[PDB]
């Protein structure tokens, strides 16, 4: 149902991520989440160490 | 059949006026498969609406 690759890879954009936008702006939201991600792991390890 | 004006009698938007012959006879040896295929097949790359068809393919459709 695509008109062409770059329309698909908006629908591919907006279907992982809320925000629309290029490969580019996928790969920029996925990396700042995986950063956050990342920090909530070892807020989970410094309560483990913490509570230690 | 004669032309009264001198070269300009002869059209040059003609089919196959780039192979009319005026006073380069040398160039009827040259004629052979190789060199005409080359000039076909450098009309043919510089053909407009394929062209315009590959763009369209490879930049709006393929992204």
């Amino acid at each position: 149902g695509f008109q062409n690759l770059s329309e698909f890879v908006t629908l591919i954009v907006q279907a992982v991520t809320g925000a629309p936008g290029g490969l580019t702006d996928l790969q920029a939201f996925l990396t700042e989440r995986w950063g956050d991600l990342a920090d909530a792991f070892q807020a989970v390890a410094n309560l483990i160490d913490a509570i230690a | 059949m004669t032309m009264p004006n001198g070269s300009g009698g002869l059209d040059p938007g003609a089919w196959l006026s780039h192979w009319v012959n005026q006073a380069d006879l040398s160039s009827l040896a040259g004629r052979t498969e190789d060199e005409v295929r080359a000039y076909f097949e450098n009309l043919v790359q510089a053909d407009s609406g394929w062209g315009d068809a590959s763009n369209t393919f490879f930049n709006l459709i393929l992204g």
